């Protein structure tokens, strides 16, 4: 029960409006598309698994890519480099020891030179004006998780998974704030594991009613369901591992109950 | 960068070197942190990545202001407002006479205030020590050097190989806790408080284990009564010599009752019971607070 | 791996 939880939560809430990527930015990228994006992100999921990075690192990396593509046009040839740069930055900012630039080059099958990688680090830092402390869905879930009773390892692991699913498709998710998607994710998982729902502490803490959460629950339920279909499958193979209780295996509910 | 004129070097950041410089057009005096970019080697170092991102958000009277960042391909410059020295240097220049009690109380108060703004903006400093605290001739003090500061939107995990100072480290970090807490900045500041008042380091140990035992020998060996959790902590040991609490009167002689009280709440073994920067400012110790200037 |  810190003296800060509330100011922090408020602050994070303020901060996230500042850090919001442009909602319709993929429709003005003349050479890349949401699906190329989906490919890019699914790769970072794995690159994260291979070097055993934290899950926050991945949320940081996607936020940077989205803000950067939100004001720079990028060719489909240079997009991976942008993703590598962003995973590098997020690494440096969130990890206790990042992998070295060398390793980041390796994982692209020596496809760019480590100088290209370093110079795109620099270009990303400029475009984002060294603003790297962005709130994320994972940040808000961790906050929200303090208000559960009893704590459930399985709701947590599942909530995280759903939040990572939203990372992959820019439509529809770029429309919602991370605070809101964490909302949806928290409830959907909690519902899924237990039949319970978005608690009142959260409703009073956040000011989100289950009602306002609705439109985003619709989409997160749809993703959850089409989950094994999806052209990309790294987040599922990730959350099959039992460090996570195998949640990705558990059965989506067919109906929300609202 | 062609507008600044370098005056003289004044020290070195955990990363990069600090000059006093002056704006040749506005006439303003500034501290210039100059950082070499191995564009071949490893890129923009992460100490810079963090200090810049967090200091840009933390605007407050007791946090050193980052005025401007200058990015060229070869060098990265960090322009800070200038402050006249560090508390460490002031302390060595000020032993044998001693920092006036009410200069001390204004400093701690001023630090707990920025510390409080830091914590309410999910930022842990993580390396508070007198060397990182800057003071001017008007008697302001400010938290400087944020290369180790981390955002705690998610908890922050401990470097199981610590890279993070000894004399001012928390018992919970010394006994191998998995995460940091805001509680660790409070510990350090209590140690700096004790250090300001008694002219020497409260717990000046030589190794991780020496340190643990210097804490134990002044404050007592922790036990589950005092700190529920300690016995099951990854580096804790039933073989720990078993000392008893000394007299805070005999740890901090020149301190009034009100002071020993605050000191002792900043120095609790339990992270969950230890005073917050917010609470500490409410402590009675801070009533008769003024704003002396030091003798520099 | 290389990637679109």
């Amino acid at each position: 029960v810190p003296d800060y939880h509330e100011d922090i939560h408020t602050y994070l809430r303020e901060m996230e409006v500042k850090c919001k990527p442009k909602v319709g930015y993929m429709k003005k990228q003349p050479d890349i598309t949401n699906s190329m994006r989906a490919i890019l992100v699914d790769w970072l999921v794995e690159v994260g698994e291979e070097y055993k990075l934290q899950n926050e690192t991945l949320h940081l990396a996607v936020n940077y890519i989205d803000r950067f593509l939100s004001s720079m046009s990028v060719l489909r040839g240079k997009l991976q480099l942008v993703g590598t740069a962003a995973m590098l930055l997020a690494s440096k900012f969130e990890e206790i020891y990042p992998p070295e630039v060398a390793e980041f080059v390796y994982i692209t099958d020596d496809t760019y030179t480590k100088k290209q990688v370093l110079r795109m680090e620099h270009l990303v830092l400029k475009v984002l004006t060294f603003d790297l402390a962005a709130p994320t869905v994972n940040q808000f879930l961790t906050q929200y998780f303090l208000h559960q009773q009893p704590a459930n390892c399985k709701v947590e692991s599942l909530a995280m998974f759903l939040g990572e699913l939203s990372l992959i498709d820019a439509d529809p998710y770029l429309k919602y704030l991370p605070s809101v998607i964490a909302g949806a994710a928290f409830h959907l998982a909690l519902y899924t594991v237990t039949g319970q729902s978005w608690p009142e502490s959260l409703i009073r803490k956040t000011g989100y009613t289950l009602e306002s959460l609705k439109p985003c629950l619709m989409d997160l339920h749809q993703t959850y369901l089409k989950a094994p279909q999806h052209a990309q499958q790294s987040i599922r193979e990730k959350y099959k591992n039992s460090k996570y209780h195998g949640v990705s295996l558990l059965n989506p509910p067919e109906t929300l109950n609202l | 960068m062609e507008n600044f004129q370098k005056v003289e070097k004044i020290g070195e950041g955990t990363y990069g070197v600090v000059y006093k410089a002056r704006n040749k057009l506005t006439g303003e005096v500034v501290a210039l942190k100059k950082i070499r970019l191995d564009t071949e080697t490893e890129g923009v170092p992460s100490t810079a990545i963090r200090e810049i991102s967090l200091l840009k958000e933390l605007n407050h009277p007791n946090i050193v202001k980052l005025l401007d960042v200058i990015h060229t391909e070869n060098k990265l410059y960090l322009v800070f407002e200038f402050l006249h020295q560090d508390l460490k240097k002031f302390m060595d220049a000020s032993a044998l006479t001693g920092i006036p009690l009410p200069l001390i109380k204004s400093y701690l108060f001023q630090l707990l205030q920025g510390l409080a703004f830091c914590h309410s903006h999910r930022v842990l400093h993580r390396d508070l020590k007198p060397q990182n605290l800057l003071i001017n001739t008007e008697g302001a003090i400010k938290l400087a050097d944020f290369g180790l500061a981390r955002a705690f939107g998610v908890p922050v995990r401990t470097y199981t190989h610590e890279v993070v100072t000894l004399w001012y480290r928390a018992p919970e970090i010394l006994l191998g806790c998995k995460y940091y807490s805001t509680a660790v900045d409070i510990w350090s500041l209590g140690c700096i408080f004790a250090e300001m008042v008694t002219r020497r380091a409260l717990f000046p140990g030589d190794s991780e284990i020496d340190q643990l035992f210097r804490i134990f020998r002044t404050l007592g060996t922790p036990d589950e009564v005092v700190w529920p959790g300690v016995t099951s902590m990854p580096d804790y040991k039933p073989s720990f010599p078993k000392w008893a609490r000394q007299d805070f009167s005999k740890v901090v002689p020149p301190l009034d009752e009100d002071g020993r009280s605050l000191l002792s709440q900043m120095l609790h073994y339990d992270p969950n019971k230890r005073i917050s920067a917010k609470a500490a400012l409410a402590h009675p110790f801070f009533q008769d607070v003024t704003k002396p200037v030091p003798h520099l | 791996r290389r990637l679109f």
